[PDB]
RNA sequence: UGUACAACGGGGUAUUGUAAGCAGUAGAGUAGCGUUACGAUCUGCUGAGAUUAAGCCUUUGUUGUCUGAUUUGU
RNA sequence: GAAUGUUACCGCAAUAGUAAUUGAACUUAGUACGAGAGGAACAGUUCAUUCGGAUAAUUGGUUUUUGCGGCUGUCUGAUCAGGCAUUGCCGCGAAGCUACCAUCCGCUGGAUUAUGGCUGAACGCCUCUAAGUCAGAAUCCAUGCUAGAACGCGGUGAUUUC
RNA sequence: GUGAACAGCCUCUAGUUGAUAGAAUAAUGUAGAUAAGGGAAGUCGGCAAAAUAGAUCCGUAACUUCGGGAUAAGGAUUGGC
């Protein structure tokens, strides 16, 4: 379930294939995140790799700082807009899709989250928890 | 990954079973006779207060009927030469 | 369900909600800094003629007179006069934290409403200048 | 760590949380909290002195029955009267 | 030459053929292995699947991301009246098998389970079994010795009851009848339990208790005449494909000049036996319990039962058997539950359920209130209340 | 576990009922129905929706402040664990729903006071402007009181 | 010839969103002489009114129905 | 689906098919090992990938329920109540169907391969092999699952008054 | 009548009510629709659908044979009383 994340993940709905463009929710100068692929994805014939909440992608930035752009880094996604149930009995989601940079070890770039983080990933990632100012 | 089939993994599971699975199912099963003794004890106590108001050998053919059949059967079966066991 | 509502009011496609524009208004501090934009390249004319109350950018000074001489534009106004109508509405609705509720209320009435109000007189008469 | 290995080691022990509970009697540590009565939650009702505060909702209540709280002939008109007219409207409207 | 890129095939082929069901009751193809040191005991019982509901639960899991939490999780409930023992059938061992020697049935039996026998009821004489009822005159002989020819010979011993279909809502009048198989000492004591039990009832509580996990056999929703699209999960062809995009484009393109058995092909879906297994028992119900839809958590006075009644069944008024998920048919179907054929070494089997809250909203719409008097309390009073 | 209040209707909101949608303010906003959700979506407004409880409370329809609406509020300063507090606190419960449902129907009545006078003016009214049809009436009766004496 | 069956009716359970009719002093104004006339709309009677098995649950009510044809033997 | 007296209920199982798969996590443990840098596994536990079989409590989708409400144009003198617009259009919408867009479930006995052995000749040494024999792979045959020979079978009930 | 309009839709005069029918509502079709999240990852190829659309006002680039391009593009609005 990637490296750097603590512990086992249960499952999500699926909100993010490949080719989904999400907003940047650190500092680091990014506008948006392009996903080009999922870590840990499946192998199957004509499925589209997709990405949830809490889930490390590759991501190109397209939007952003010059010296950002034109290279492929690791990223977590942080809020989806796909709504999916949790275990107390809720199904929710967020406004938008949403994610941060981080290194394969699982660190933020940035030094803030600034909009709502989900639980999932929070709990998922303590770098993200110690970065972000709301959790829910 | 090791197969449902893979054999330390059945031996491991085969250790564990003797325990305390096998403890609880034998203690499962106890209560269950125990309620059953008490609920076959509840009906004879329910159909003794409504009387209240109110008041080996096993050779041979089971039955002539049976006798009848069966022997029928086996002459038909001889006649017709469509016996399994006997020419 | 329909083509028309779901194509318009999609999650991707949200506006901001009028307690946030009440708010928004409520402060003289947050209307002066609407008011008084950084340049933006995304934003339709460079982040200046930007439409409090509809929470909307325009591109020139003449769309944003046009604008405040329309029926919509006055339709926002009319809604963003009253109770905001948050969470505590709802609860006090059902018979939960009402005293919380009626607190809000009354304050609404006497201090964070007739401030709301000479700040959008304030920018009524700005913008009348101005354009 | 010694009590989870002698009992069932790692992922098998089940701590009692309710164990460590500071409580005014010890016999109240293994007590199930309600939390659902009639479509209300438990929670937002407890409180202390929430027995005089019934207390003084009960006195109201009192107050209010005194006062009368809870409790066919019009000007020249009998009830036989307004039977007919009652019965004669229905009629026409039918 | 070779398919570019693998992929698993389309469907199981285990579960062949996909036709329709001999029966509305699915056969019981395996009982759990007999001990000769445990008491006598049922394997199996019958009941009828009401429908489904929500419950809260408060996991105690260790090692899980959920310890110590709250999971909200899907049962389903199944209406069990106890079921009555008329029969008993003996088994023995053959080099062709299993082969049954001899039947003994009890002296009075119930129009319920002679409405089994018949196609048309109303028109008949009503004459089942009453030659038979003649053979318990006079100490019973014959009676008696066909005891002791299945003590003296057989190897397996069965019970067979009926369900007692008057209690639940259905239309039906007919029972079903069906052999249990009896698990526990010598054949002697087996015969003189079903002996002893005959015209009796047996409760479900006297089989099965909570927490533990039983096994589903029924037949599942009948669809009738499907495509391979829905039948076997095939992709769909692209748009305005000649002849048809919901097929296979290709059945064949290789030598053996037929259609193999192992290609999806158009027919019936659904209706088919199924056994599925490892399904945990939340809740043992008793019917005259008050409140059985209650916990400890959730003091409301209320029974399992939804408001407006489960949708299509009705209420339900007898012993209820609560397991989590789901089961193979539809509602208002007969289901036979059978114990496990093996000692489960999972920790899931050892859990002990413990219920915070059981939703009892209306299932015939968009349900928001557990109970009338909650409805009305929320409401108020209505126009024609005054 | 904890039973919650629409956001738009003031309905209940059971477990695994409804959906949820987190605004950018860390703002929950919980519906119990589709309907609900849908309508928040399009935006209309609550308190022009007749069928909604805010609705109801603003124009008068049933009373919105009484002292057994005052027993329900978030206790955000937590109390230890007590037996016999939480006896009384059942009970209690119980009794303030009792005396609520009492007071609901009294300003119900209240409020429904005056229609019998209304309808009884509306049908003098009537009688007195249709003769015709009452002379068919009596007609009718006649007629069929002479059937039945013979 | 009955915990009989059916067609209606009743009660629940749901869906929508406040029926027709009447009234008001609420209604931007305008016209004639404070009043009257017109007036989108607003408010009250009114969670009203309508629908609810056709594959929902239930039923002390009303009205009826219970019958023809074919074949089968060791 | 005819036929072997008729009719009904409960069963047996020849044969045919067969199904599960992979990764990660806690603990073992910063332990064995190691100047260091680094760093395992068995036993005990928890999730997930792919596949398969179901299921509709909840969420989402779907609407000729033409169920409720609304809108444009026209028509029935107006109100009311309605017609038509090739399902007129818009919003909600039960029931049903359905989604890795929802939820649940998917095992355990014998015999073996490579290989490691025991006893032991051939060959007065020796040798796992010759006779004999112990273990051992996701393998094989079974257990379990699906169908049930329409010319395989058993047990049991009733068997006609013109 | 609506409407710029011999457009589309509804109606009066006049004229038709013709085209084998009945019962059910499986798969596959022919014709027509809707769909969460993503948005061409599909495909040889955005094929097909979707999106745009009337009218009023603001505004409108390169190039040019100076006539055009042009409804360029891009914006604000529309009911009733
Ligand atoms: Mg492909
Ligand atoms: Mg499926
Ligand atoms: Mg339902
Ligand atoms: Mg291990
Ligand atoms: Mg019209
Ligand atoms: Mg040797
Ligand atoms: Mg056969
Ligand atoms: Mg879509
Ligand atoms: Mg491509
Ligand atoms: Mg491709
Ligand atoms: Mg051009
Ligand atoms: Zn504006
Ligand atoms: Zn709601």
């Amino acid at each position: 379930s990637g490296n750097g994340a603590q512990g086992t993940k249960f499952r999500i709905s699926l909100g993010l294939p490949v080719g989904a463009i999400m907003n940047c929710a650190d500092n680091s100068g990014a506008r948006n995140l392009y996903i080009i692929a999922v870590k840990g994805s499946g192998s199957r014939l004509n499925r589209l790799p997709a990405a949830s909440l809490g889930d490390m992608v590759m991501a190109t930035v397209k939007k952003g700082k010059p010296e950002l752009r034109k290279k492929v880094m690791p990223a977590i996604v942080v809020r989806q807009a796909k709504s999916w149930r949790r275990r107390d009995g809720v199904f929710l989601y967020f406004e938008d899709n949403a994610g941060v940079i981080a290194n394969p070890k699982g660190e933020m770039k940035g030094s803030a989250i600034t909009g709502p983080v989900g639980k999932e990933c929070a709990d998922l990632w303590p770098r993200v928890a110690s970065n972000s100012g709301v959790v829910v | 990954a090791k197969s449902l089939r893979a054999s330390s993994h059945l031996n491991a599971k085969s250790v564990k079973r003797r325990g305390v699975f096998q403890k609880a199912v034998d203690a499962r099963e106890q209560r269950i006779s125990d309620k059953l003794k008490e609920d076959l004890l509840k009906q004879k106590l329910e159909d003794l207060k409504k009387k209240e108001e109110q008041g080996i050998s096993t050779s041979g053919w089971r039955d002539g009927r049976h006798h009848t059949y069966k022997k029928a059967k086996l002459m038909k079966q001889s006649k017709k030469k469509t016996s399994f066991t006997r020419f | 369900m329909g083509r028309y509502s779901v194509k318009r009011y999609k999650t991707k496609r949200r506006t901001r909600d009028l307690d946030l524009i009440y708010n928004d208004l409520s402060t003289k501090e947050s209307v002066q800094k609407l008011l008084n934009q950084p340049l933006d390249e995304t934003k339709p004319g460079l982040g200046q003629h930007y439409c409090i109350h509809c929470a909307k950018y325009m591109e020139t000074a003449i769309a944003l007179k046009t604008h405040l001489k329309g029926k919509v534009h006055k339709r926002r106004v009319k809604e963003l006069r009253g109770v905001p109508y948050t969470q505590e509405v709802s609860d006090a609705a059902a018979g939960y934290n009402l005293n919380k509720f009626l607190n809000r209320v009354q304050e609404i009435t006497q201090s964070v409403g007739p401030e709301k109000e000479s700040n959008e007189a304030l920018l009524k008469e700005h913008l009348d200048s101005t354009l | 760590r010694d009590i989870e290995a002698e009992n069932g080691g790692a992922g098998v022990f089940n701590v009692n949380l309710k164990d460590k509970y500071l409580l005014e009697d010890d016999e109240w540590k293994n007590d199930i909290m309600p939390e659902i009565l009639d479509g209300k939650n438990v929670y937002d009702f407890l409180d202390p002195e929430i027995a005089a505060k019934l207390q003084a909702l009960e006195e109201e209540e009192e107050k209010l029955e005194n006062e009368g709280f809870y409790n066919e002939i019009y000007d020249g008109f009998e009830a036989s009267e307004v039977d007919d007219i009652k019965e004669k409207a229905a009629w026409i409207r039918n | 030459s070779h398919r570019k890129y693998e992929a698993p095939r389309h469907g199981h082929l285990g579960f062949l053929p996909r036709k329709r069901a001999a029966s509305i009751r699915a056969r019981v193809k395996a009982f759990p292995k007999d001990d000769r040191s445990k008491p006598v005991a049922l394997t199996s019982f019958l009941g009828y699947k009401a429908g489904m509901t929500t419950i809260v639960r408060d996991l105690d899991r260790p090692g899980s991301k959920f310890h110590k939490r709250e999971v909200v999780e899907a049962v389903t409930v199944v209406d069990t009246p106890p079921v009555v023992v008329v029969g008993v059938v003996g088994y023995v061992e053959t080099p062709r098998g299993l082969r049954s020697l001899t039947t003994v049935w009890a002296e009075h039996l119930s129009d319920e389970v002679k409405r089994r026998f018949y196609k048309n009821w109303y028109k008949s004489k009503k004459k089942a079994f009453t030659k038979y009822s003649a053979k318990y005159a006079q100490d019973g002989a014959g009676i008696e010795r066909e005891l002791a020819r299945i003590k003296k010979y057989a190897s397996v011993v069965r019970v067979l009851v009926h369900t007692q279909i008057r209690k639940t809502p259905l239309a039906q009048k007919k029972a079903h009848l069906a052999e249990i198989q009896l698990n526990g000492g010598s054949i002697s004591e087996k015969v003189d339990w079903a002996r002893e039990h005959f015209e009796k009832t047996v409760a479900v509580d006297s089989v099965f208790e909570q927490n533990e996990m039983i096994d589903a056999i029924a037949v599942t929703k009948g669809h009738g005449f499907e495509g391979v699209t829905h039948r076997w999960g095939t992709k769909k062809l692209p748009r305005k494909t000649h002849r048809g995009l919901r097929k296979v484009a290709c059945i064949g393109a290789w030598h053996p000049a037929h259609v193999m058995w192992s290609v999806a092909r158009a027919g019936q879906r659904g209706y088919h036996s199924r056994t599925s297994i490892n399904h945990k028992i939340y809740r043992v119900g008793k019917g005259d319990d008050e409140a059985n839809g209650a916990t400890s958590f959730d003091r409301t006075k209320k029974t399992i039962t939804p408001m407006g009644g489960f949708v299509h069944y009705g209420e339900i008024k007898n012993d209820f058997i609560m397991v989590k998920g789901c089961i193979p048919g539809n509602r208002k179907r007969i289901v036979t539950l059978r114990k496990s054929l093996y000692t489960n070494t999972s920790r899931k089997a050892l859990e002990e359920v413990s219920l915070k809250w059981i939703d009892t909203a209306s299932k015939f719409g968009k349900g928001r209130f557990q109970t009338p008097a909650e409805k009305h309390a929320f409401m108020g009073t209505l126009k024609k209340d005054l | 576990m904890r039973i919650y209040q629409c956001h738009f209707c003031s309905s209940p909101c059971y477990p695994g009922h409804g959906i949820m949608f987190v605004r950018n303010d860390a703002k929950e906003f919980r519906f119990c129905r589709s309907k609900c959700h849908k309508a928040f979506k399009q935006r209309r407004n609550p308190r022009k929706l007749k069928w909604t409880k805010a609705f109801r409370k603003a124009a008068g329809k049933e009373l919105a402040v009484d002292s057994t609406l005052t027993f329900a509020q978030r206790r955000n300063v937590p109390v230890r664990y007590n037996r016999e507090l939480v006896a009384t606190t059942l009970k209690a419960m119980a009794r303030i729903e009792e005396i609520r449902q009492k007071r609901e129907r009294a300003f119900y009545k209240n409020r429904m006071r005056g229609n019998k006078e209304k309808d009884f003016l509306r049908d003098k009214k009537l009688v007195e402007s249709n003769p015709e049809l009452l002379r068919i009436r009596e007609v009718e009766i006649a007629r069929k009181l002479a059937k039945e004496q013979e």
